[PDB]
């Protein structure tokens, strides 16, 4: 009819909306635990030269 | 005389006949303005289905 097209195409509005936004915020997660983990690679890497140096102290 | 009894009757129908024609007709033409606006109905119940039909 009339008003049952307009409001399905609110419901799709709101359809791509919480979509997009669901998958901008997963790329957003992944983005930041890949940091978060190079960062703790980072850190691995300093403790075994920190040990090096121990061993030639 | 016998005319009288004839002629009462034959006006009688001309009015009569002009009236069931103009009623005739414009009953048809509201008949044929309903069916438009059922198949105008049927169109729009339709149209929703074949543009939605899952996306």
């Amino acid at each position: 009819m009339d008003a049952i097209k307009k409001k399905m195409q609110m419901l799709k509005l709101d359809k791509e909306n919480a979509l997009d936004r669901a998958e901008q915020a997963e790329a957003d997660k992944k983005a930041a635990e890949d940091r978060s983990k190079q960062l703790e690679d980072e850190l691995v890497s300093l403790q075994k030269k920190l040990k090096g140096t121990e061993d030639e102290l | 005389d016998k005319l009288k009894e004839a002629e009462t009757r034959a006006e009688f129908a001309e009015r009569s006949v002009t009236k069931l024609e103009k009623s005739i007709d414009d009953l048809e033409d509201e008949l044929y303005a309903q069916k438009l606006k059922y198949k105008a109905i049927s169109e729009e119940l339709d149209h929703a289905l074949n543009d939605m039909t899952s996306i």
